[PDB]
RNA sequence: UGUUUUUUUCUGUCUCGUGCC
């Protein structure tokens, strides 16, 4: 029954916070650069660098203040809190793409409605 | 049924999956191909000159796929047509030369298809930074460039887009021109404009819009690739030096730890030397390796100079400065990172190249059959007594008196040793009583440690003393390294001759095998046999695939050269299953013969009893005809083929002056007088047995003319080297 | 998906830790307690950011352990049905496709693959190709997939992918 | 130029009577 296409998810994880590539990337990075200091420490394991590596090849933009801005201009919008990260991770090009991956674009929102808006996504990018 | 009962052999059919068959066209394509690609970094078929060597490979390839020739088969056979006799690895390096060309050209046939498409795309949709269709000849053309055709076709596809339906700075092929002469022959963009005035006509409001455009570009560019490729990947001064913690954790083990402040290590250490690579590799999988040429810093500031405008008064300062903004871009996207990527395949071909010619050196060196038969040649071979002892510290030490017909007759255990703390009677006694029991021809002692070293030695000495080799002399008991015979005693094949009897009985039947018949041991195992054994540390880093191809080379040719005994794989298990690795004759047309032989019953009457009897098809006899030996026609237990027989027959009747009446079988002065011995060698005359093989024949027998004549002298001739007595650092 | 959710947990502190470095031994203890490991409740955690509070360690009878309930903020990845993610392809064999989302690997079989991507054994790279050889997927590159599936092999996660939906490849 | 050993908590039934603080 679980399918986040039809959006379902259990209470516990409907109380969820969303976290984006590029937050997670850069929360890991700083955990390692805290713990890389401090001597007499014991080191990452292997899922901290699996992690670092994989998020690292999907970093959309690096300043901080631009998750913000995009976290921001989103959050206005009457969107859920689940479509705040596929949609601002993968990035698509055009309104189709975006309505074909995600099934619940389908007639929630207008067409140029959600081409701006991934216009202005591909546009803060870096 | 495609394998046995299959047009071509299993050898031909195997050795050009890629390529079905070379084609007239074709075969010059793979040769030059082969040459091409034959030893480009290292020294290989430089034996073979040049031209000689593409016309031999040519030649080769030409006949494997005509007569669905094989690697000994072409080697041995196709003498005249390939190197006569120029290296060992001449067979299966025109067979992989071949392959590769075949694979190129169907590359570079699916490059120009495609780039024909996308042309034809391109003029269909903007025909109602162009995007034009001239790079698919190109691409399709270059067919000795690989990597890079693979490279500019990549280029091609992301530069021009990809999608399928249904002004900044110097041109990308001048800056290429530039770079590939060495001087800047196009400079920037010689304009008033700067990146200002650039930056405004994308939507960004930045300079570096097209500085990643002019980066893309670059990067995705053939001659880029063709300008940066060879340049240190034909010399890299890889400079050793171990990090913090690999200088500890390395222990000097490997490449980048045996030398602190070893650097400077040329292409020449890596490629040539197999053992650096592999440490390098090994080194740079856990803790760190160090591999640096060390030389861009000058190979990258030429190129800074080019593609630049050399004025600065804003215009010209302006397209010098984008420019060198562009260049920056494209080095640190596609031009440091490419050339390290291409010397690490590089180094790691290198280093896998290495282990696989160790390995190949090995197999060689092991798998030459050396027996040690009676008289280093009463009855067919020697009965080698397989002395296999556990530890000589009063234990059972199995000690089986083998015969010299791939056969184990007895055995026996001596419990009584040197166990007892003083007891110097006890094992003389057993020793004496042991040889008393049956008479062995040898004796195959085994050795462990320097107490195995003393008990063989005692053991020996009794012997001699007491004339225990025989029984009415004495028999010197031939030293054996536990090497194969200990593998042998716990294979397949010693569990089916034996199974309720101990591992001590099994290592003496191995061991007495090994010093009687090792090209029946090689055979007769799987090759999983093979790969127990290692040919070298550094074989272990580069892929074991190519190294059990050379093997499986190596035990094939020894086939060829050696011989198979077609009687000897009828009845006796010892020596059965030897038709996996012959020219021509694969695993599964050897079992489909040897399951019809089984079935039927038929005999090895001739070289025509497979192509008599229907068992094996005309392509198989052919390729096979010159590795299929039999007991008795008078040429059928030698490489004398039935197209060669007549030759042989008629030469053998000249020298030896006899009757000419259809001799085949009925003459036998010419047959056996010549088997017996050289009767006369200057009657026939290499000359006149060339040109008589060109007016009727059909092929010239100038150089096999001296097989023919071997053939018809000595019939079964073994390629195997003589015994070789353990030394003193052999010995331990 | 990751996510940053609040979690609880409680761990006994042997008496030999008592001192001054009491919270810091607890502290310590909690990191490598629930780092790296998988629940099939909450999903695969990675790793922990912050702790909120300390609880008032209740000495158990009989026994010198004492429990710390421990509430620390942590994130969490824990990928449902349906979701759209962007991977990188790791292997490329006959039998299916291999690629690695981050802590958990999928797997791809031919028969989600459509028929236009064929097979490439005879090169050296194994890779697949259109008739054209216009479109080249190989290793190492960013392809996305869709989570049709999920499972959890004893604090291991394993989904699986699919390759139906149109726009899923290159970017 | 040598020196012989390693296996271990078992476990018993239901009933009646007598004596003692």
């Amino acid at each position: 029954e679980e399918d986040a296409s039809q959006l379902i998810f259990p209470k516990e994880f409907e109380t969820a916070e969303t976290l984006l590539n590029s937050e997670v990337h850069m929360l890991l990075e700083h955990r390692k650069q805290q713990n890389e200091s401090a001597e007499d420490e014991q080191e990452l394991s292997e899922v901290f660098m699996k992690t670092l590596n994989y998020t690292a090849r999907f970093s959309r933009f690096k300043n901080r203040e631009t998750i913000a801005s995009v976290r921001s201009l989103l959050l206005q919008k009457k969107l859920h809190k689940f479509e705040l990260a596929c949609l601002a991770n993968l990035c698509p090009e055009t309104a189709e793409e975006s309505k074909a991956l995600i099934p619940s674009l389908e007639g929630r929102f207008e067409d140029e409605e959600l081409q701006q808006i991934l216009d202005d996504i591909q546009t803060k990018r870096s | 049924n495609e394998i046995r009962a299959t047009d071509l052999p299993e050898r031909f059919q195997l050795r050009s999956i890629p390529v079905k068959g070379a084609e007239d066209d074709e075969l010059e394509e793979e040769a030059d191909w082969i040459y091409r690609n034959a030893f480009a970094t290292p020294t290989i078929s430089l034996s073979r000159k040049g031209p000689s060597t593409i016309q031999k490979i040519k030649e080769a390839l030409g006949f494997m796929r005509n007569q669905h020739f094989e690697v000994p088969f072409i080697a041995f056979y196709r003498k005249e047509y390939v190197e006569p006799e120029l290296h060992i690895n001449d067979l299966w390096r025109v067979w992989q030369w071949d392959e590769k060309w075949t694979q190129l050209r169907i590359r570079k046939e699916n490059l120009t298809r495609l780039f024909e498409k996308m042309q034809a795309y391109q003029y269909e949709q903007i025909s109602a930074i162009r995007a034009l269709d001239t790079t698919d000849m190109e691409r399709l053309k270059d067919v000795q460039s690989m990597d890079e055709l693979k490279d500019v076709y990549n280029h091609f596809l992301l530069y021009y887009g990809r999608d399928i339906p249904k002004k900044f700075g110097l041109t990308p092929e001048q800056f290429g021109e530039n770079l590939r002469d060495s001087y800047q022959r196009h400079e920037t963009e010689q304009f008033p404009a700067e990146p200002l005035e650039l930056a405004k006509d994308t939507p960004e409001a930045v300079l570096e819009g097209a500085r990643y455009m002019v980066a893309l570009q670059i990067a995705r560019e053939p001659l880029v690739r063709q300008v940066l490729r060879q340049t240190f990947q034909e010399r890299a001064k890889l400079n050793i030096t171990p990090t913090k913690k690999g200088r500890k954790d390395v222990d000097e083990a490997h490449y980048a730890y045996s030398f602190k402040y070893l650097k400077n290590k040329p292409v020449k250490e890596l490629r040539d030397d197999q053992f650096l690579k592999i440490c390098l590799a090994e080194d740079e999988g856990l803790l760190t390796t160090d591999i640096s040429i060390d030389l861009k810093g000058t190979y990258f500031e030429e190129i800074k100079q080019f593609y630049y405008r050399d004025e600065f008064s804003h215009q010209v300062q302006e397209w010098n400065r984008q420019r060198t903004m562009a260049i920056e871009r494209a080095l640190q996207q596609f031009l440091y990172v490419q050339m390290a990527k291409e010397l690490k395949n590089k180094l790691l071909a290198e280093a896998k190249e290495y282990v696989i010619k160790a390995c190949s050196r090995k197999l060689y060196n092991w798998l030459r059959v050396a027996p040690y038969r009676p008289d280093q040649q009463q009855g067919k071979g020697i009965r080698v007594l397989g002395i296999a002892f556990s530890s000589a510290r009063d234990h059972p030490v199995f000690c089986a008196l083998v015969n010299g017909e791939g056969e184990v007759t007895d055995f026996l255990r001596l419990p009584h040793f040197t166990e007892e703390r003083e007891k110097k009677a006890q094992d003389i006694e057993t020793l004496k009583k042991f040889l008393l029991n049956k008479k062995p021809h040898v004796v195959t002692v085994a050795g462990e440690n320097r107490d195995a070293q003393m008990l063989i030695e005692d053991v020996k000495r009794i012997v001699h003393e007491l004339d225990q080799g025989q029984q009415l002399s004495s028999i010197g008991v031939e030293l054996v390294d536990n090497e194969l015979a200990i593998l042998y005693m716990n294979s397949k094949k010693s569990e089916a001759e034996f199974r309720d009897y101990p591992p001590v009985l099994r290592q003496a039947v191995s061991l007495a095998r090994r010093i009687q018949d090792p090209l029946i041991e090689f055979a007769q195992v799987c090759s999983e046999d093979i790969l127990c054994l290692k040919f070298h540390p550094l074989q272990e880093h580069v892929v074991k695939e190519e190294l059990l191809n050379a093997l499986y080379c190596e035990f094939i040719n020894r086939v060829n050269e050696v011989g198979v005994d077609v009687n000897r794989a009828i009845a006796h298990p010892y020596s059965q299953a030897l038709i996996q690795y012959v020219c021509g004759l694969g695993p599964r047309k050897g079992t489909h013969l040897l399951k019809i032989l089984k079935q039927n019953n038929t005999r090895l009457e001739s070289r025509t009893q497979l192509v008599t009897m229907c068992h094996m098809g005309p392509k198989v006899f052919m390729n096979c005809a010159g590795f299929l030996k039999i007991d008795t026609e008078v040429l059928d237990g030698s490489r004398v083929h039935p197209e060669t027989y007549e030759w042989a027959r008629k030469m053998a009747v000249d020298a030896l002056e006899y009757d000419e009446s259809a001799e085949d079988a009925n003459p036998a002065g010419a047959l056996e007088e010549i088997l017996e011995n050289p009767e006369r060698l200057k009657d026939l005359d290499l000359d006149a047995f060339a040109e008589e093989l060109e007016r009727q024949g059909y092929g010239d027998k100038h150089i096999t003319l001296y097989d023919i004549r071997a053939e018809l002298s000595c019939r079964y001739k073994d390629l195997r080297t003589a015994y070789r007595s353990p030394n003193t650092e052999e010995i331990f | 998906m990751f996510y940053h959710i609040s979690l609880e947990h409680e761990i006994l502190l042997h008496p030999r830790y008592f001192g001054p470095n009491l919270l810091n031994t607890v502290k310590q203890k909690l990191f490598t307690e629930v780092e790296g490991t998988c629940t099939g409740k909450y999903g695969f955690v990675i790793a922990v950011t912050t702790i909120d509070n300390i609880g008032a360690g209740v000495i158990q009878p009989g026994r010198g352990f004492v429990l710390y309930p421990v509430k620390y903020k942590a994130i969490v990845f824990r990928p449902f049905k349906g979701e759209v993610v962007d991977a990188v392809v790791t292997q490329v064999n006959k039998v299916g496709l291999f690629t690695e989302i981050g802590p958990m690997s999928c797997f791809i079989s031919r028969h989600s693959i459509p028929s236009e991507m064929e097979f490439d054994p005879n090169s050296n790279p194994p890779c697949y190709k259109t008739m054209d050889e216009d479109i080249v997927i190989q290793q190492d590159d960013e392809i996305r997939l869709k989570i049709v599936g999920t499972r959890v092999d004893k604090n291991d996660i394993f989904a699986i992918g699919s390759l139906m939906d149109d726009y899923l490849g290159l970017v």
